[PDB]
């Protein structure tokens, strides 16, 4: 359990981290925005603070001449 | 807040150590690993080697033990120890695995976290027995006109899909799987239908197309792929269909209702009979082992149809046979036929001549029958296929029918309404009664006078009418399950009145 | 059982399927000359 | 929906490089710590004791 | 969003005749089929939202909140119906008539 207990030590340096998610990781950065721009094309554009509002028309079927009895 | 789950996951996580029954490997070659020792492993056992790939040791040899390796064998190297699990081949089951992508050995492909299985279910279980089975009665409705209408299927039955590459096989049990949904989001407990879709030796941007065209049906939350591709070693192709199959009987077992769609079966055998080959288990016709209806027949046996004292539950299987330039007299396609009931024939030239589905009804066949239909699906049918079998036997004179009798001309025009009837669009599954009301109206003679290319039009144009505004017959065939003489009646003022308006 | 298709005479390319191509490609031959000298007559108005 | 899966994407990125930098890094600590190696050469010889006391 | 009540489309919808306009009725015969389409296809009320789920799932500070509070101020209007008023006006001035040739 000793090993165990080496992990568990340097899991919570690893969680102690001030800079977090950083590792120390040249390409963190840009596989970061890699991913973020995938997911942003996936989903399409969008509004990280914004409401969806939107009003519409429709017209209803044209008056046709037409005499008889 | 992940940091701290991840340390939460890693302290539940205990490193227990223990005995082991344990071997090295003699020779690794193609996927097959001789390994020395291992005295006291069971015949088709899951064991484990150093690298971590699993493996089933198949050939119990006096000096070695023959393994299949669960994975790519540059992995495993002469020397390295081989464990023993100590337990037969088994897989995860449950309603947890519905709307999940598994492997063949249950483990999660989706990316959606760990299945949440509480039970575990071999793969090599046998079927049951002629007491707890009991005799196919309740339809399972496919959606397809041409099925559902001259190729029934019951729950609990073996139904083949043989044909050619290219014919409509894959879309016929992807309609299948989407037509269901009309039951399981229902209220009725005894019509939902749990789907079980095995896909074998295929590409994983096929399964993932699959995968896709389901979840925009709303067809996954009860759905269970079980994915075994090309790139996946042949071991887990060859078990792929037996652990569809447990999942399956799972459902089958618990009263449910399950559906297992074994995809290429085909490619299956040709796992299996690479593995034997490189086993240097003797080989037969087209190479394939002696024990290759075996492999094909204690699998669909399983499928059966449990009496009330056993729950009341169904296991439908739907193996797809690839035929080649349409040899049904080949290994494998033979031995399905013979171990299935029946099958549904698709063909290329029918495919291409505007029949789509491809179904051949002169070669397509149901042993179970009419048993397995509605009672206003069965009277419809029996005219429909009394009506087919006429026009089959005079089709030949199609060519030269102007100077034809007029019983011959007669056959050759309803004939042909009767194939415009039949032909569907595709991931467009009808349900029950829109489908007896349409060859309600087609066997009755609505559609003599109506020109032979109107009657896709006709038939859309008269389904909208009849679910807009005559949803209550529509719920009342459904309802009653028979096309009794008032709704006879009925029908008949509906499909004169609306043919009379459809000009 | 073994069956049959359609079109399976000229896949086997025996004597009828000869037969065939050769009367389809005589009959053509005329209809192509007949439509030829209608589109002449035409393209000279 | 969009802001959800976007945190969920930034959550499984997050989780996959916290493990990469333990598993690149735990493996080389300890296989320069001798101090607990020596220890680890005693974590399991009472385990292996006790493992065979159950066996006996 | 209940429903307008409406008679039957019995023959009588064919019994008008319109001189040209033949055409003109299976064109509203076909409207209503894709209006009775349409109102089977959804129900009458868009389905609730699960703001309590939402801000719980919900890691972003300020854009989620201030989005939940818009929609709830979000108030979709309806549309009118004048035209539907004129059609029935003249509907009325035509069954004038019809009652005038019928005397
Ligand atoms: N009823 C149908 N109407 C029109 N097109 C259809 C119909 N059913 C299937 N198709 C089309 O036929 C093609 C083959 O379908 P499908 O993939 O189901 O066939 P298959 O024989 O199972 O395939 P494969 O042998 O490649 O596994 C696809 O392009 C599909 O869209
Ligand atoms: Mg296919």
């Amino acid at each position: 359990q000793k090993l165990f207990v080496d992990k568990i030590r340097e899991y919570r340096t690893k969680r102690q981290t001030s800079g977090g998610p950083v590792d120390a990781g040249p390409e963190y950065q840009q596989d970061l925005d890699r991913e973020l721009f995938k997911l942003k094309q996936m989903y399409g554009k969008a509004d990280m603070n914004t409401f969806p509002n939107f009003t519409f028309e429709d017209p209803k079927f044209e008056a046709v001449e037409k005499p008889q009895s | 807040e992940v940091s701290s789950i991840l340390e939460e996951r890693i302290l539940g996580a205990d490193t227990s150590v223990d005995l082991e029954e344990t071997g090295r490997v003699l020779s690794i070659g193609d996927g097959i690993a001789r390994v020395h020792g291992l005295r006291n492993v069971q015949a088709e056992e899951m064991v484990e080697f150093s690298s971590g790939l699993k493996g089933m040791s198949l050939n119990l040899e006096p000096d070695n033990v023959g393994v299949v390796v669960f994975g790519n064998d540059k992995l495993i190297k002469e020397g390295d120890i081989v464990k023993r699990t100590g337990a037969i081949v088994d897989v995860p089951v449950g309603e947890e695995l519905l709307g999940r992508v598994v492997d063949a050995l249950g483990n999660a492909i989706d990316g959606k976290g760990p299945i949440g299985s509480k039970t575990r279910r071999r793969v090599g279980l046998k079927a049951p027995g002629i007491i707890p089975r009991i005799s196919v009665r309740e339809p399972m409705q496919t959606g397809i006109k041409a099925v559902d209408s001259l190729v029934p299927i019951g729950r609990g039955q073996r139904e083949l899909i043989i044909g050619d590459r290219q014919t409509g096989k894959t879309s016929i049990a992807i309609d299948t799987i989407i037509n269901q949904k009309r039951f399981n989001d229902g209220t009725d407990e005894k019509k939902k239908l749990y789907c079980i879709y095995v896909a074998i030796g295929q590409k994983r941007s096929t399964v993932a197309q699959l995968v896709k065209r389901l979840t925009d049906a709303d067809a996954m939350k009860y759905t269970i792929v079980v994915s075994a591709t090309a790139s996946d070693a042949a071991p887990l192709q060859y078990l792929a269909p037996y652990s569809g199959c447990s999942m399956g009987e799972y459902f089958r077992d618990n009263g449910k209702h399950a559906l297992i769609i074994y995809d290429d079966l085909s490619k299956q055998a040709v796992a299996y009979r690479q593995m034997s080959l490189l086993l240097r288990r003797p080989p037969g016709r087209e190479a394939y082992p002696g024990d290759v209806f075996y492999l094909h027949s204690r699998l669909l046996e399983r499928a059966a149809k449990m009496n009330d004292a056993f729950g009341g539950g169904s296991l439908t299987a739907l193996p797809v046979i690839e035929t080649q330039a349409g040899d049904v007299s080949a290994y494998i396609p033979t031995n399905v036929i013979s171990i299935t009931d029946g099958q549904i024939f698709l063909e290329t030239e029918l495919f291409y001549k505007g029949i789509r589905p491809a179904i051949n009804v002169g070669l397509s066949v149901s042993r179970v029958g009419s048993a397995a239909q509605t009672r206003a699906m069965k009277q419809v049918a029996g005219t429909m296929k009394l009506e087919l079998a006429q026009y089959r036997e005079v089709a030949a004179f199609a060519q030269f029918g102007s100077d034809l009798d007029a019983a011959t001309q007669q056959l050759l025009s309803r004939g042909v309404r009767l194939t415009e009837l039949l032909k569907q669009g595709q991931y467009a599954p009808m349900a029950i009664e829109e489908q007896v009301a349409v060859i309600y109206a087609g066997v009755r003679g609505y559609l003599d006078k109506l020109e032979p290319s109107k009657i896709t039009k006709f038939e859309n144009a008269f389904l909208s009418h009849v679910i807009s505004q005559h949803q209550a017959l529509l719920g009342k065939i459904r309802a009653d399950g028979k096309i009794s003489e008032e709704t006879d009646a009925k029908l008949k003022e509906i499909v004169t009145n609306f043919l009379a308006g459809f000009e | 059982g073994v069956r049959s298709g359609a079109g399976a005479v000229r896949d086997a390319g025996g004597a009828f399927g000869k037969k065939e191509q050769a009367d389809e490609e005589r009959y053509f031959r005329a209809r192509a000359r007949e439509q030829l000298a209608a589109l002449k007559k035409h393209h000279e108005n | 929906d969009y802001h959800i899966s976007v945190q969920n994407m930034m959550r499984q990125k997050e989780q996959e490089h916290m493990i990469r930098w333990v598993e690149k890094h735990v493996v080389q600590s300890i296989s320069a710590q001798q101090e607990k190696e020596t220890i680890a050469k005693c974590i399991a010889d009472l385990k292996l004791l006790a493992k065979k006391a159950q066996a006996q | 969003r209940k429903l307008a009540l409406k008679a039957i489309d019995w023959v009588a919808f064919g019994e008008i005749i319109p001189r040209n306009q033949k055409a003109i009725a299976n064109s509203l015969k076909s409207w209503n089929e894709t209006l009775s389409t349409r109102l089977a296809a959804l129900p009458e009320k868009p389905p609730a939202i699960d703001w309590a789920y939402y801000k719980a799932t919900v890691a972003k500070a300020g854009l989620v909140d201030d989005f939940e509070k818009k929609f709830n101020a979000l108030k979709v209007p309806v549309p009118e119906d004048k035209y539907t008023a004129l059609v029935d006006a003249e509907e009325q001035e035509d069954v004038k008539r019809c009652a005038e040739f019928l005397s």
